[PDB]
RNA sequence: UCUCACUGGA
């Protein structure tokens, strides 16, 4: 429930699914569900 | 593409899998309660009329 | 599932006379595959078992804060001072012959997770249930016994 | 059903490379000079270091079918050497016109035996025993 | 943190100090010196990525500030300081994990897609979900009959209230083939 | 041990996801590709907040 | 001496006062 | 004597420890297996609840009720409710328990083992006493409740062994280890440099001698000199469980002979 | 649903012979007997005392599958010897050693403190 | 569903405890696993339908695979490492266990074999009691490197009719291999003899594993002390090499060969020297380790893992990556604020120094989190595009 | 919750030990390896039950009749 | 009574 609260959406072979170096310390660098929502939905 | 080249069927069974090596290569372990509901309509045959009437 | 991606299912079950046992007379509850480890390299699982053993024996609790300076040599000295093998090994016994197994056993406790996806929640079997109206096909969905 | 061939050897090197129980050995030929034996021996029951004297005998006989337990009251056997092993020859590789080397397997073990006057002795027989004392 | 050298000890040092931490320890004992008081004291600095464009942090303040005027063989390797002008300081880099991904005992050794699998799975863990469970009228609650705190205690579980409300169990595990299952 | 952060809409505990986008009102320049007469294009989103 | 250079274990208390000042739905409440 | 000699060392009320020498390997193994699994025991099986407003579930509380161990000295004269030819339970195949615990003291009203009262006529049998092994004489921590809450039961306890369940196992972690100084080569220890220094000098090394390093390898010896440490819950004392276990093992081998007499006549 | 009658590991249903005995087609005087509702305990015990004799040449047990509770044992004795008599000598050696064990252990229970 | 073998047929053996079984060496070509992955069940309906499925679509008819003319099945992880430990020469067996396994084979001839060691005592080099499983009329020969009939390694093979003459049993015999023993069995006899081969080898190695055991643990991960010291000084000399070529880049005197500029001609040299040092240190670790290294035993089995896997778990993790490149600055001039600006040290460009044993400094942890999330990107796009290209 | 009756591996009861161990901690505050050595769980796989087990029963029973 | 939306698993 807590991770569901601190979760982030984004609408639209490309760069935004990556783990950019600006996410360091802000985005959880190891959380995203599988499937087509991989790489995009993020958590803090 | 949904109803003409392969559809949802009858006489179907879907579950989880598990392993065992004590079975053999041409063997699959079906649950007993599927066996109580998966069935086969075989014709009345004199070759095992006793066993088929015993089943019914 | 475990806590590091070694998820799996309950293969088959025994009771304790069939289940193995050790030189202090304890049994494990859940044994895993030794080939499940060295591909995915989840060394976290081994270190969790080992430090959990040291902590749950000595009474204190293992520092699971991640970027600390805990060494396997540290857990080793603290385990050998209790008196098992320094890397954590043991000797278990077979449940049928009771023979000393020629190799050893690595042993320890670990927090395990029950998650969802039960066997009575993935089972599905249809032998001529009711049909549709438009296509009159076999229906879909478990709660009306779809194909 | 007789003793096929007997021989007398010294030992130069036993080689326990990579191995706890099985160990290869090399024969020092304190005989006629032709005979040479390399042999995997099981040193778990047969503690053998260098420079022993070994009387190696082929002995395909005890004067097929199941094997009964060896019934420690009495048996008909030539067993009273130290070392009774069982196996199979496969191929007698031609190093001919001066020697014939023989190559045997004991269910998982290796025998190479050299020399030349046994040009009539051995065979590709299924059983081919081994009997060593000392 | 803020690590300007505003003290005459020589080289650069912290501005946060142990007496402020001890006043915070009195604030622990209250359970007057809040994090707002820490802000108004001028000790911690709210930084975004845009302000992170032009800084140079130090990670461990009990490592990275002084110079070397012996080593543990079974320990990890920290790199160097190829600089001197550090401006801010990491609180503890074990905060950069998420809610679910910090429940991991020892993520210092994995292969990181396994951690991703942990973040996927650990959501689905089932046990205690809340405390008012006999009062609520919600669908698909999965109460464990016997909860258990884990053996691994990362201190993020403490403020995370995981060690107060868990959702699993321990068991004993061995790792050897037993009967081919 | 509830901490909240969630509404109640008709009894449902619906929870708003923090959304994510890029504003204008900041310098934006691109490198547009071959199907164009543009080699580089600057942009604002002149969106009145 | 109150002016000591710190260890990381002080920062755990810093986070302690931080979280038990705010909570965890901080941006929702903000 | 002739065969299995028993040389009992340190013992207690609930600890046995004994050199069981000149016995066979699978004999020892079969003995520890039958004493784990194959001993009948009274414990609570059927549960009928009248009313409950406690914080725990009826099924959860009934599961604890089943896990309560009672006194099982007199197991031999209690029938199975399957082989008893009555109407589903009687006073020779079943043990009825009745428990009503109400709370009004307004600070953590408790419920423990010693609240159980055997309302069923026990016919003068040493059965059904809830085993207060407690130092302070309370029992297992059963339930916690307040004013309006209430604990109302009607339970029936029956027989059975540790193979139906774990609730009919009084066995509790029975050990077995022979031959520490391994002359039998049944196990080579994992080692980097030296197993004698790396692997620890084990516990039962006092009685059999250190294996006299300079000897060649013995092959003849079988499994001898076993040191089996046993334990119990306390439903029966630790001698009577070994008694009833060897008795049931002897009875099942007599059942093999029963089947042989079934065979060779018909 | 699929958890069976759990008492099938030791007890029966309707009409099971607790043994089933048959000859074998490989060697002279070989007999396979299956035993129902037992386990590796009884199996290893019977096979361990059956190992000792010189009047037997082969005897071996196994279980088929740990779902069901039945397990087999095959014995080839020597010529003329009844393999069921090999069984009888072995199991009364079993009752011999069990009774001698019960005597020795009860005596050392009584002849010791508490 | 992806190939001819993606569906098959097997006989029914009704059980309790509702799962679907399968034998553990038909779970390889199905590409399933025991994580709860799901399989369906279609029951054929007419008499001739049953005849068609039973006479074609059963597994022993499918065994040799048309995919790349090899066998698609074989022997997998636990059975495989067990048969790898078993056919070692040391595996001496007692009497009654030979009796027990020979009943365990479901088609024993009732022949107690002659013990290869009878010196006083009846023993067996367990390759021979494996040979009673292998049926008649076989030959194979491999001659791996210097296997000329006097192998000092027992690597290779030789079979006659179901008598293993010498050699271990591993993946390149009992698995999916080109000169597969299963392949030779199917060609020389046929499918039902192959189907019984699988049952024999499976249950024989099953019983031997149940009463021997095979484990692994951190003792299989930790190398010896001075060799871990050699590993760390080897990576130190690797950083000496990258330090010299960086200081040669500072002087800008770098002879860029044609194909790339000076910077990328420097980059390929850094990456090549780095990974060459990685695999040299991995070989140093792998020849450090001894026979009782269980994960090394699983490597020579070929069940899971690789020399790269033991190299990662002991010597060094190596080099993270994103999209073919090493780590490039999402910021300007640096990958992380803990780093200086304009760093072409490998430590900012994405080298990781220690293996999983000693741990992860958080910069390395972030690099590795990128290197794994890249792989999750590639599965979450390639399932879609390979599914369209398939259909 | 409650400490489980018959700590799962061994099955020796330890749910008797909880109130005495509670007053042993609140009354004497030792190291719990010694405290459980006083309440006598010699094997660590059963020492884990008392070292681990979390009660939530009091936070349950705060609520309401 | 199902259409669509969004989650969930592989
Ligand atoms: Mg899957
Ligand atoms: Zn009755
Ligand atoms: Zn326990």
């Amino acid at each position: 429930t807590l991770s569901h609260l601190r979760r982030t959406n984004t609408p639209i072979l490309a760069k935004p699914r990556q783990l950019h170096n600006t996410h360091w310390g802000l985005v959880c660098p190891a959380e995203t569900p599988e499937g087509q929502a991989c790489g995009l939905v993020k958590n803090l | 593409r949904g109803n003409l080249m392969g559809k949802r069927v009858d006489f179907s069974a879907r579950t989880v899998i598990s392993g065992d090596p004590n079975l053999e290569l041409d063997q699959v372990g079906v649950p007993k309660s599927i066996a109580k509901t998966l069935t086969y309509p075989e014709v009345v045959t004199p070759y095992n009329i006793d066993r088929l009437t015993q089943l019914v | 599932a475990s806590r590091h991606g070694q998820k799996g299912t309950i293969g088959i079950t025994y009771r304790r006379e069939d289940m193995p046992f050790t030189a202090e007379g304890i049994v494990p509850d859940l044994i895993i595959n030794p080939h499940a480890i060295p591909s995915r390299m989840t060394v976290a699982h081994l270190i969790e078992c080992l430090l959990s053993k040291v902590a749950a024996l000595s009474g204190n609790e293992g520092d699971a804060s991640p970027f600390t300076d805990i060494t396997v040599e540290g857990i080793s000295k603290l385990l050998r001072e209790h008196g098992y093998q320094s890397r954590g090994f043991e000797v278990m016994y077979n449940g049928h012959t009771g023979k000393k197994l020629m190799a050893q056993i690595f042993f320890g406790p670990t927090y395990y997770q029950r998650l969802r996806h039960m066997v009575d929640d993935k089972i599905h079997a249809r032998a001529r249930g009711p049909m549709q109206v438009l296509t009159r096909q076999p229906v879909e969905g478990r709660s009306r016994d779809g194909g | 059903s007789n003793t096929l061939f007997d021989d007398i050897f010294q030992v130069s090197e036993v080689d326990p490379g990579r191995y706890n129980k099985v160990c290869r050995i090399e024969a020092a030929s304190t005989t006629q000079d032709q005979c040479k034996l390399t042999l995997d021996i099981n040193v778990e029951l047969f503690p053998v270091a260098a420079q022993d004297s070994l009387t190696v005998t082929i002995a395909s006989s005890l004067n097929t079918r199941s094997w009964r337990p060896p019934q420690a009251g009495d048996r008909s056997l030539a067993d009273d050497y130290d070392y009774v092993m069982y196996g199979t020859a496969y191929k007698f590789e031609e190093v001919s016109k001066d020697l014939i080397a023989v190559y045997y397997s004991f269910g998982g073990l290796l025998m190479r035996l050299e020399g030349n006057y046994r040009n009539l002795n051995n065979l590709k027989q299924e059983n081919a025993y081994l009997l060593i004392r000392r | 943190f803020i690590v300007e050298d505003d003290e005459s000890l020589g080289h650069k040092e912290l501005k946060v100090r142990k007496g402020h931490i001890a006043k915070l320890m009195a604030t622990e004992y209250q359970d007057e010196y809040t994090w707002s008081s820490l802000l108004n004291e001028g000790l911690v600095e709210y930084i975004d990525a845009e302000e992170e464009e032009s800084i140079l942090i130090a990670m461990q303040p009990e490592d990275l500030e002084p110079a070397e005027a012996d080593v543990d063989p079974a320990k990890r390797i920290r790199v160097s300081h190829h600089a001197t002008t550090f401006t801010h300081c990491e609180i503890h880099p074990s905060m950069i994990l998420g809610v679910a991904a910090s429940i991991i005992p020892f993520p210092d050794h994995n292969q990181s897609p396994r951690n991703t699998y942990q973040s996927a799975m650990g959501k689905q863990a089932m046990g205690v979900f809340l405390t008012n469970y006999n009062v609520r009228m919600d669908t698909m609650a999965n109460i464990l009959y016997y909860p258990q705190k884990p053996l691994g205690t990362t201190r993020a579980m403490e403020y995370l209230k995981f060690r107060e409300l868990p959702a699993g169990q321990n068991a004993i595990v061995a790792i050897a083939c037993y009967s081919g299952y | 041990f509830d901490m909240g952060g969630y509404f109640i809409i008709n009894g449902s505990e619906k929870v708003l996801i923090a959304q994510e986008r890029s504003a204008g009102n900041i310098v934006q320049v691109f490198k547009k590709a071959a199907p164009s007469p543009i080699s580089h294009v600057a942009e604002i989103r002149s969106a009145l907040e | 001496d109150e002016s000591a250079p710190i260890t990381a274990e002080d920062s755990w208390a810093v986070i302690s006062a931080f979280f038990r000042e705010k909570g965890l739905v901080s941006q929702q409440l903000d | 004597e002739e065969g299995p000699q028993v040389k009992i060392r340190e013992a207690s009320k609930d600890n046995v420890d004994f050199i069981l020498s000149n016995v066979d390997l699978a004999m020892a193994n079969s003995l520890r297996r039958v004493m784990i699994a194959e001993i009948p025991t009274l414990a609570i099986d059927s549960v009928e609840v009248e009313t409950n407003t406690t914080v725990l579930a009826d099924e959860f509380i009934a599961h604890r009720l089943g896990l309560i161990p009672l006194q099982s000295m007199d197991i031999e004269q209690l029938e199975y409710s399957r082989d008893c030819f009555c109407e589903d339970h009687c006073d020779k195949c079943s043990v009825v328990l009745t428990l009503q615990a109400f709370g009004e003291s307004e600070s953590t009203t408790n419920v423990y083992s010693k609240d159980l009262v055997i309302v069923s006529n026990l016919m003068g049998r040493n059965i059904g006493h809830p085993i207060i092994q407690d130092k302070e004489g309370n029992g297992v921590l059963i339930c916690k409740l307040r004013k309006g809450q209430e604990l109302k039961l009607t339970c029936v306890a029956k027989k059975g062994i540790a193979k139906e369940h774990a609730k009919w196992g009084p066995a509790a972690a029975i050990e077995f280890e022979y031959d520490p100084w391994n002359k039998l080569k049944h196990t080579d220890y994992w080692y980097e440099q030296d197993s004698a220094k790396e692997w620890p000098q084990s516990k039962n090394c006092e009685y059999e001698d250190p294996p006299n390093e300079g000897d060649p390898f013995d092959y003849k010896a079988q499994a001898d000199t076993f040191y089996m440490n046993v334990e119990s819950v306390g439903s029966i004392p630790v001698d009577q469980v070994v008694v009833r276990g060897i008795d049931t093992l002897q009875k099942k081998v007599a059942s093999i002979l029963l089947a042989l007499t079934q065979m060779d006549q018909d | 649903m699929n958890a069976p009658d759990r008492f099938e590991l030791f007890l029966l249903g309707e009409g099971e012979s607790k043994l089933k005995i048959d000859p074998d087609t490989k060697a002279p005087n070989a007999v396979v007997i299956t035993f129902e509702k037992e386990d590796h305990t009884l199996g290893n015990l019977i096979r361990a005392e059956l190992l000792n004799d010189r009047k037997v040449l082969f005897a071996a047990y196994k279980v088929e599958h740990p779902f069901f509770a039945r397990f087999k044992l095959r014995i080839q004795t020597t010529e003329g010897y009844d393999p069921k008599d090999a069984l009888k000598n072995a199991c009364n050696s079993i009752i011999n050693k069990l009774g001698a064990l019960k005597t020795n252990f009860e005596t050392e229970w009584n002849l010791q403190t508490l | 569903s992806l190939h001819k073998m993606s569906m098959m047929a097997h006989r029914v053996k009704v059980i309790p405890y509702s799962t679907f079984r399968l034998n553990l060496s038909v779970t390889s070509p199905y590409n399933a696993d025991f994580d709860g992955d799901e399989m369906n069940l279609h029951v054929p309906q007419s008499e001739e339908t049953r005849a068609e499925l039973s006479q074609l679509c059963a597994v022993p008819l499918q065994i040799v695979s048309p995919q790349s003319n090899k066998p698609c099945m074989g022997i997998v992880q636990d059975t495989l490492c067990g048969i790898r430990k078993l056919t070692l020469r040391d595996t001496f067996i007692e009497l009654d266990q030979v009796l027990n396994m020979l009943y365990w084979v479901p088609d024993w001839d009732g022949v107690i074999p002659t013990p290869a060691i009878i010196k006083p005592k009846p023993l067996w080099s367990g390759k021979q009691i494996l040979s009673v499983a292998i049926p008649n009329g076989i030959h194979l020969q491999r001659f791996d490197e210097g296997t000329t009939l006097l192998s000092p390694k027992d690597n290779g093979m030789l079979i006659i009719d179901g008598q293993i003459i010498f050699g271990v049993v591993e993946k390149k015999t009992v698995g999916s291999s080109n000169g597969g023993l299963i392949h030779v069995v199917t060609r020389e006899k046929g499918p039902q003899v192959c189907a019984k081969l699988f049952g024999n080898i499976q249950k024989v190695v099953n019983f031997w594993l149940l009463h021997n055991g095979f484990s692994t643990g951190i003792g299989d991960t930790i190398a010896d002390g001075p060799t871990m010291r050699e590993i760390t000084e080897t990576i130190a000399e690797a950083k000496k090499k990258v330090l010299d070529v960086t200081k040669e880049a500072q002087a800008n005197l770098l002879t860029a060969k044609h194909g790339m500029t000076l910077r990328e001609s420097f980059e390929d040299n850094v990456v090549r020297f780095l990974n060459e040092a990685r695999d040299k240190a991995g070989r140093l670790a792998e020849v450090n380790l001894k026979d009782l290294n269980n994960v090394k035993q699983m490597v020579m089995a070929g069940s899971k893992g690789s020399f790269i896997n033991i190299a990662q778990m002991s010597a060094c993790v190596g080099q993270q990556s994103v999209e073919g490149k090493r780590i490039a600055f999402g910021f300007v001039d640096r990958t992380l604020p803990h780093f200086s600006k304009d760093d072409y040290s490998p430590e900012s460009k994405g080298f990781v120094e220690n293996s999983y044993l000693r741990g992860l400094t958080p910069q390395e942890f972030f690099f590795h989190a990128m290197g794994g999330r890249e792989g999750l990107i590639d599965t979450a796009v390639k399932t879609a595009e390979t599914g369209y290209i398939q259909r | 919750m409650i400490v489980p009756v018959r700590c799962f591996s061994c099955g020796k009861v330890v749910g008797d030990k909880w109130e005495s161990y509670l007053n042993l901690l609140q009354e004497d505050e030792l190291d719990e390896g010694t405290a459980l050595s006083r309440l006598g769980l010699k094997r660590y796989c059963c020492r884990r039950m008392i070292l681990t087990h979390v009660d939530l029963i009091e936070k349950f029973l705060r609520y309401n009749p």
